[PDB]
């Protein structure tokens, strides 16, 4: 029935059925993508809250209609959500390794997870785990939206907490560094030696002002083309620091001098022409700093948008002669 | 009749000074910092009955419409016309960037609220449309303050019985296409704004426009609305493309081809969040601070009989920025209005 | 030790040392700039809430790294905070005084200023500090944004508020109007008087809508070279209600239609291309009507993007051959 898509006569991503976390059940569905919560903040050395961000996500998109019209798509099904990877507190190896078997569960389904935080440093075991599920005769290709680089090599005596999870994600071995993109970095919280590792692995970052000096779009391309061109398998990643300031308040570490709603809503179309991608992070959304739910919402529209816009590219349109009095 | 203190306060230290309204405050700070009992744009109060209009000669009726429990989304609408009133006092009625005392080119009144009936959005409605009729037979033309957006469904309708025989326009600008034929089974919710104004005898689909849509709170019926009827829509993403001025100015052409009248309705929720978080339903990639300023201007250039602003609920904005940028969507259409009549002679 | 320029092992701007207001130990400490609170309000004609300011604006500030790899600049050092000014409530001719004696003692010893209050009245009285702190034979310079041209001969029957400020800024007797600029003037908190008084005196304020008709940069270009050409002394001051309401709402009179934070981080460096400034202000923020900080860190990141990018104009830049671990 197609009622839903017009005008009328379980706390789930995009209201949509709930599947365990389990690679049988989840291929057996249906749905394209799998959504997962990851409350974790261990790795966090700032300002708490990501770990409501699952939650705050989850009821912000409960709010939209599943039909896109500036697509023609409808994405009712094409989501499921595993509800929460379980993590005792203080115990952060043990953490880790759970995030690791949830992802690694997913891929073997064949569906996209779309893996919330949480902190920043979930990425690194998410991004392992796609490392490990494609293998070493496969390439993988990086994409991560944020205003920090994280390209500590160690932190306060550690190397898995938010600020490393770049110098972590650089080193894994199917990864080439020409394959990775980091795009939007900008003001202080970038420590010299961030810069340093940088430059002496080939870290071809696209700093904020890079990007406002190109235009940004015509950069983007050249960095979605490094990531998608010669790749088996895209991981792409979004802390909405990237965002102006104005634009997403909600997040653990805002920064002036961001992307604008209109310029990322452009950016997600130039990555969807491209036709896939393997696994989808958002981390840092910090709800408790957050107005009338700013940065929640733009995380959602950035989301949805983006599977609608893929859904598009592959032709799943709705038919267009369909009418409320059928 | 027509008659206001400048700087509010009577008493021993009243102004009286013809202009004293558009220059800094002369025996004290007015109403700057405290409200006391502030009327939009410190202008008289005029109750809404044609007679004292016509007699008083005012050419703008502000008239604030609150009713918002017309509508699917949340109450809320109801507190904002209070918060605009207040920010009014943050401002003068002169205009440095049209050269325009706005109070005294059009000798604007406040005609208070329509007030409603709880529960009861087909009395509350038909208030409304009664309301509005007394301004317009007064011989003004009406800024609409709302409330929630079933506003121009009453607003419409009296625009349409007064404008009789002629043609009527009608432009929507919302981030939501608002064209359910009916929202289960309700026919006037908040939800219906642009088939409502098709259903008028003397509105047609090649005098309506929507403007401003974007993103997943837009069913397909309402898509399907303007594609069926051949009514245009510019969404968010083409006024980026082909540029706001280029959009609007076609627009307006659109909407003003040979007709008498036009009815313009303008969702706050057009305007992007990050500028309008005091929203019933707020809405990112949306109108950036500067092109509501020149949508404004533009929509001052070409003119309407009728402008309402909808969804403003300042509960759900800790600042100020919700309440100014109202006042400002206001003053520069009217600051627009005047030096294009002035130049027009 | 550079421990502070790479990823790790009171309350005053930047976390800098205290230093009194003191000639000569400010000339002894080796900074380059002073902070000086102001939290007086009693020329404020608006919204309360600015005498809350110079104690947030710090608080923001203490949240930074000290190095910005835009600049290769390091800000450790460059600055010292003086605490606030002494000054009694309901004695605004004597907190005045106060304020002047402040000022020309930091000048006295050298450093620049950077004031905060506050209302903007306090402009009045720091710049004629510099104004006699040059004397009679140099030329000052006056740059200041805002959306309020505040060229009230009188208010309220008083020469001294807020709205006066720039009717008594431009009555100093080696401020040449040729060498005066104001930046984004726009909305109705403008009188006819203002407007008249400007006409008179030839003030050539640049208003908003000026600024988007050029473009922006080719205009506040024009405008910085009349207020740095052929001076000797040079005073720069903020309302950051010259941005928009969206980057900025906490603000005393907050404005819709202006500056977007990444257009004034290119003026800061339009600016920083002449290579000094005498004094720098920041009024009239009001942390009571923020959202998040926004206008607070918008302010924090254009004011230490100022020291930066005059530092890099400077090449008082970092050795990059300096690795961490060292
Ligand atoms: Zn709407």
């Amino acid at each position: 029935s197609y009622a839903h898509l017009f005008s009328p006569l379980l706390i789930t991503f995009l209201r949509s059925a709930h599947v365990p976390l389990n690679a049988e059940a989840l291929k057996a569905c249906g749905a394209k993508y799998a959504f997962v919560g990851v409350p974790f903040d261990e790795g966090n050395i700032g300002k708490p809250g990501s770990e409501d961000a699952p939650r705050e996500f989850r009821l912000i998109t409960q709010e939209y209609f599943s039909y896109w019209f500036e697509y023609n798509v409808d994405l009712h099904g094409k989501a499921v959500d595993c509800g929460d990877v379980s993590m005792p507190k203080v115990s952060p190896e043990v953490a880790h390794e759970r995030i690791y078997r949830a992802v690694r569960e997913v891929l073997k389904s064949g569906l996209i997870p779309i893996i919330c935080g949480g902190d920043r440093s979930i990425s690194i075991t998410a991004a392992r785990a796609l490392s490990d599920h494609i293998g070493p005769q496969k390439k993988m290709g990086y994409m991560h939206f944020g205003a920090q680089l994280d390209m500590a090599d160690s932190w306060a005596g550690e190397r898995n907490l938010a600020p490393c999870a770049m110098a972590r994600i650089t080193e894994l071995p199917n990864l080439d560094i020409r394959n990775v993109a980091h795009l939007g970095a900008r003001n202080a919280m970038n420590p010299k030696d961030h810069i340093d590792l940088s430059k002496e692995r080939g870290l071809q970052y696209d700093s904020m002002f890079d990007l406002f000096d190109a235009g940004i779009y015509p950069l983007v391309e050249r960095s979605i083309d490094r990531v998608w061109s010669g790749t088996d398998a895209q991981y792409l990643g979004f802390n909405f620091n990237v965002m102006d300031s104005s634009t997403a308040p909600g997040v653990t570490s805002t920064e002036p001098g961001g992307l604008e709603s209109r310029e990322m809503m452009r950016i997600v179309d130039m990555i969807a022409k491209r036709g896939g991608v393997s696994v989808i992070d958002l981390t840092e959304l910090c709800p408790i700093f957050d107005i009338s739910g700013t940065a929640a919402r733009l995380a959602a529209c950035v989301i949805m948008r983006l599977m609608a816009s893929l859904a598009a590219q592959d032709g799943d349109v709705i038919d267009d002669k369909l009418r409320r009095t059928d | 009749k027509w008659q206001f203190t400048p700087h509010q306060h009577r008493g021993p230290a009243e102004q009286f000074g013809e202009n004293d309204h558009i220059y800094s405050p002369k025996l004290h700070n007015g109403s700057f910092k405290s409200r006391g009992l502030a009327t939009f744009m410190g202008a008289p109060y005029c109750p809404p009955d044609r007679h004292k209009i016509r007699e008083m000669g005012a050419k703008i009726c502000f008239l604030a419409v609150p009713w918002d429990q017309g509508q699917i989304v949340r109450a809320g609408a109801s507190q904002g016309a209070a918060a605009l009133r207040d920010a009014t006092t943050q401002y003068f009625p002169y205009m440095f960037e049209y050269d325009v005392d706005l109070l005294s080119f059009f000798r604007v009144v406040d005609c208070g609220d329509v007030p409603t009936v709880p529960g009861n959005n087909i009395k509350s409605q038909e208030y409304t449309a009664d309301y509005v009729t007394e301004c317009l037979e007064g011989g003004a033309k009406v800024i609409l303050f709302g409330g929630d957006h079933s506003l121009p469904i009453p607003g419409a309708k009296a625009l349409s019985r007064f404008t009789g025989s002629g043609k009527m326009g009608y432009l929507h600008v919302d981030c939501h296409l608002n064209a359910a034929p009916d929202w289960a089974g309700n026919l006037i919710t908040n939800c219906s704004g642009a088939p409502r104004a098709l259903d008028l005898p003397n509105c047609n689909a090649r005098n309506m426009a929507h403007m401003g849509s974007r993103n997943g709170l837009n069913p397909k019926d309402w898509w399907d609305f303007y594609v069926d009827n051949e009514i245009r829509v510019v969404t968010m993403s083409e006024m980026i493309e082909r540029g706001l001025e280029v959009c609007a100015n076609e627009i307006f052409e659109r909407v003003k081809k040979d007709t008498d009248s036009l009815y313009f309705t303008w969702d706050t929720d057009s305007i992007d969040i990050s500028c309008m978080p005091g929203n019933s339903a707020p809405e990112c990639y949306g109108l950036k601070g500067r092109e509501v300023i020149q949508l404004a201007r533009i929509a001052g250039r070409h003119g309407c009989d009728i402008l309402d602003i909808v969804e403003f609920c300042p509960y759900f904005d800790p600042s100020q920025i919700g309440a100014k940028m109202t006042v400002n969507m206001i003053y520069h259409y009217l600051g627009s209005r005047a030096q294009t009549l002035r130049q027009q002679g």
